[PDB]
DNA sequence: TGCGAAATTCCATGACA
DNA sequence: ATTGTCATGGAATTTCGCA
DNA sequence: TGCGAAATTCCATGACA
DNA sequence: ATTGTCATGGAATTTCGCA
């Protein structure tokens, strides 16, 4: 009222351009703008107007302004619109993001065999000999894979299988997702007794176990081919598939996982015989050079509209299993620490510290 | 002549019958000739079926060119011969009553029999669970001749479980009394 | 034998380079190559060798050759490898494609309202007033949307809802996916009685109904926002959501669906009043110009490794619901006709003619 | 003064009671004043509840500025007044016993009553299913004054169902005999 | 004839089972 | 016999208010 | 010192619930 | 407190066989 009063008599007010005529009509301050005559509401009514227009269909910036512009005008309207969008809890937790995650990391290949195992379960598969699942264990450095059929993705089945595997060697680190078989206290005690450090993917991010996931693809692809035109009796094929994949060349590496593990082929078809005249010591010397000269990929280019996390930034975690007609995002949380450009610790929506992947985060819009 | 290599020759033999441990009575011993690396498989009988079942696990990891054994019935059966022929494995038998292997394999099989005896006393029915730690000990044992453990010769790296404290491998006076009682 | 015989005595044979020495040893023809001594098998044995090497793990071109190269050499080995890859039925139907589909078409917006309806079902939703599904009807030209709650995605529920809708106007064409409610003979008879042509998406390709699918997203997004912190009673919100979306501005169009349909806002909040001084005839004249000047997107750039179908080409249709450990692709079929760069008729794996999207096809590898 | 426009004024009235047709006895008639476009809603009673339920369907498509009706109890109730007030709809009533609308709306409501009568005979209990085709006929009827159909004035296009063959709209001699018998 | 800022346009991102 | 679509919010671009 | 062709390398595509 | 991966087959590039 007071601000609009001096505008009616001709005094200049910052934000209101002077070249327009501000008159009164029907008890309302109006202005003749190129798009037409618009009502200038007092400052004390603009928040309610923005809220009424936005709440019609919970529209974004432009779709909300187009509604308001049909009747009203005032300085810096979109500023007030964005101010309401950032305060509408329903939009913040339901809307999608339009900013992609930063480019993926390509973490270093483990230096030695048995430095880091990646493990995961496949299944449920069609029942074969009473078995439904396959425990998959891939050595990070070599890609050498062990297959164990199980009746359940349970801790007890994991421990039994790994007790057999660890008869050959004990790994430094075992990496796995946060499935129930690997997060139980029983499995943690099993690893501590053997000096094995357990490493866990961020939740709901199978990329982090990509080493084994990618092997799972090859396992099921070969099983599918061998089972064409036959009933899905896969139990007896696991040893075949294990041996077949462990002696398959990687075209970019020029070596098989067996070769990276032992430095010499065993009595398998088409065995390589290049080191036949070398001694075992000379063979192992060549093997050490091969392990260190393997091709390693680099981080891809960031997309044109990616975001990277910053300490103190407001971010929102993706809802794990969102119910029907329920929001896909949690309420905003704060980035406590940036472990790497793709991994952060947030002050969780429950109050806890949570280590998550930025693939399961979006930056809260409108700051 | 070509230098000796892993997977050139696997030496196999049965140890048993042992006290029952979770239904198993025998141990199939497999030793790689070049490295001395040892695999142990518990079986319920020294039969061809039990041998084929255990070696199918091992031969899904690595296949030897030659398998060596004595004239035991499980190893001289026509079924086991067909099994080896299907996998391109040549079977090599020692003369009856004249077991012949190598100094390294002889001493390795000696260590296995002695290490099992030292751990059988006090818990003769719990050796099935101890088979993993037994192989780790055997395969991370320093070789005086080659100056490398079987683990080092097979994988070309050091191990994450180096066994520095050697068991006496000789039964203590109290362990001898408990073994005579059993 | 005969070809390899003249090679042993020093005569030149095409394909075998002359600068190498071809000798005999252990009853086998061999050659000293830079990588080592390799066996030269006779022509009559090379197919079996390629097959044995490939069948170890059903590997591709390079991974199969690396096996063969460990022992053998002969002229143009990869040519024989590719010849076997193109004949291995298990690989052709199990392997993935590495050629992307051609760029999407952006079909013309229908010229007039009621020229083409797009219809589809949403659900099952949480039970609200005994209802589980929502029939969605979007006019192609305007985007104006009608919402009907149903207890099942059935033909009877579709006919009842469309009989009410068609009280206002009859559309020329109704487009829908191949769901059961829209493909029944009862629904076909219903449309023929009213002069309505039924148009169907290619199977398993919701992109083709993208007009309604995109509206389904907005419908569920607004329902989610309105139901935050409340039980999911969505039945009474359908009329609200319908009105709210029909009067929401599209920022790229600068108009609401209601405006594109009627040319004037009704008594809704923030109604536009720009044509208040025009007559209805002048209003409808401006509306006709607006309908013809709407922004239309164009075909995006093709990706660097895309494929486009050609008449007579061997292609494979994606398996609809592939069972566990079963191939993801059907046996090769032939392209009969190219309706557009993204749609073809194939001689189906059952012998029938099938109109499919190239998104559900891959080109058969190795010709 | 501003030219007349669609949605400026909706004229509403009840027709009935009619013979029962799938449980419905009345028809709520809604006519847009400017275009003459007609919406028909079957109800079971001329009550406020039935009126609000039917107009909630229509007002989810378009909201009028003014609703006009006579002094019927369904329209003058405090509940219906609150319903209109919640939607920003002004209610406008004609003087009791003096129904007033417009020439176009008067003639349109005349056509509706006559078209329903012509189709009631022979099948007086099957008018619920015929309501869609009745509205299409009414809304695609050429207007002598405006020289455009309601469909054309409301959507600004031609229709896909142009009604060129007009029903006689006068009962044939045989239709009159069957109506007198009923 | 040019400046700083507001307003408009652009468009990558993601979801419709 | 058929075919993706478009709300969203930071960024890039254009226009505006003034001189 | 250069040519045609074979061989090797490159790398976008897609799937691991 | 953690992090994508790699077989695949046309295409692009390099090497080979010969002169
Ligand atoms: C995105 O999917 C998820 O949120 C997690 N799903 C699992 C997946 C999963 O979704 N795998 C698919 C998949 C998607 C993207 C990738 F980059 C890798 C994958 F394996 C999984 O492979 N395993 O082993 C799981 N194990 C336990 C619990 C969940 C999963
Ligand atoms: C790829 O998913 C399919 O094969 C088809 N699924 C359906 C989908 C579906 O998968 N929708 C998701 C979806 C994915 C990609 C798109 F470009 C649009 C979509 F709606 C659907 O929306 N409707 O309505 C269906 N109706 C009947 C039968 C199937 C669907
Ligand atoms: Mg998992
Ligand atoms: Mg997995
Ligand atoms: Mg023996
Ligand atoms: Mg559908
Ligand atoms: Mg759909
Ligand atoms: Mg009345
Ligand atoms: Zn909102
Ligand atoms: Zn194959």
């Amino acid at each position: 009222d007071a601000e609009l009063d001096q505008l009616l008599q001709g005094h200049y007010i910052k934000g209101y351009p002077k070249q327009y005529t501000y008159f009164l009509e029907d008890g309302k301050v109006k202005v003749s703008r190129p798009e037409g005559v618009k009502i200038i509401p007092p400052q004390s009514d603009r928040q309610k107007i923005v809220l009424q227009a936005h709440n019609l269909a919970h529209t974004g910036r432009e779709a909300t302004l187009l509604k308001i512009a049909n009747l009203y005008w005032w300085p810096n309207m979109r500023k007030d619109v964005v101010k309401q969008l950032g305060r509408c809890q329903q939009c913040l937790i339901t809307n999608a993001s339009n900013k992609a995650s930063g480019p993926i990391l390509r973490p270093d290949r483990p230096q030695k065999p048995f430095d880091k195992f990646f493990i995961d379960y496949i299944g449920p598969l069609p029942p074969s000999q009473g078995y439904l699942y396959v425990l998959v264990v891939v050595d990070g450095m070599t890609g050498f894979t062990w297959l164990y059929p199980t009746k359940a993705p349970s801790t007890s089945a994991t421990v039994k299988s790994l007790n057999v595997l660890t008869s050959i060697a004990i790994p430094k680190v075992i990496h796995s997702d946060q499935g129930a078989a690997f997060t139980s206290s029983t499995f943690a005690e099993w690893a501590k007794e053997r000096g094995i450090h357990l490493e866990f993917s961020t939740p709901y991010h199978p990329q982090s176990s990509g080493k084994v996931e990618r092997k799972n693809s090859d396992i099921k692809r070969l099983l599918t081919k061998l089972l064409v035109g036959r009933p899905t009796k896969w139990y007896d094929l696991l040893p075949v598939v294990q041996l077949a994949l462990n002696n398959t060349y990687s075209p970019v590496l020029k070596y098989t996982p067996h070769q990276l593990l032992f430095g010499i082929d065993s009595n398998t078809p088409f065995a390589n015989q290049d080191t036949l005249d070398l001694t075992r010591e000379e063979e192992l010397s060549l093997l050490q050079e091969i392990r260190t000269s393997l091709y390693h990929p680099s981080t891809p280019p960031a997309s044109s509209r990616s975001w990277s996390p910053v300490v103190g930034q407001l971010v929102q975690e993706r809802v794990a299993r969102p119910a029907s007609l329920r929001p896909r995002w949690h309420k905003p949380s704060t980035v406590l620490k940036v472990l790497n450009p793709r991994t952060v610790v947030i002050l969780d929506h429950l109050g806890n510290n949570r280590t998550v992947s930025i693939d399961n985060l979006k930056p809260t819009s409108h700051q | 002549d070509r230098p000796q290599k892993p997977f050139d020759k696997f030496f196999i033999d049965y140890i048993g019958p042992l006290p029952p441990s979770q239904g198993y009575l025998y141990v199939l011993v497999v030793v790689d000739g070049m490295t001395g690396f040892t695999w142990l498989y518990p079986t319920k009988a020294p039969s061809t079926s039990a041998t084929v079942k255990s070696l199918n696990v091992l031969t899904s990891i690595a296949i030897p060119k030659v398998i060596h054994s004595d004239q035991g019935a499980a190893f001289t059966s026509s079924t086991f011969a067909e099994w080896a022929k299907e996998r391109g494995i040549h079977l090599e038998f020692s003369t009856p009553y004249h077991p012949q292997s190598s100094g390294k394999v002889e001493r390795k099989n000696s260590d296995i029999k002695r290490l099992l005896t030292k751990l059988l006393v006090g818990r003769p029915t719990k050796w099935y669970d101890l088979l993993p730690v037994v192989q780790l000990a055997l395969n991370n044992t320093y070789s005086p001749v080659l100056k490398y453990t079987p683990h080092q010769l097979l994988f070309g790296i050091d191990s994450n479980t180096p066994f520095a404290n050697q068991d006496t491998l000789d039964l203590t006076r109290e362990e001898e009394l408990s073994l005579l009682q059993e």
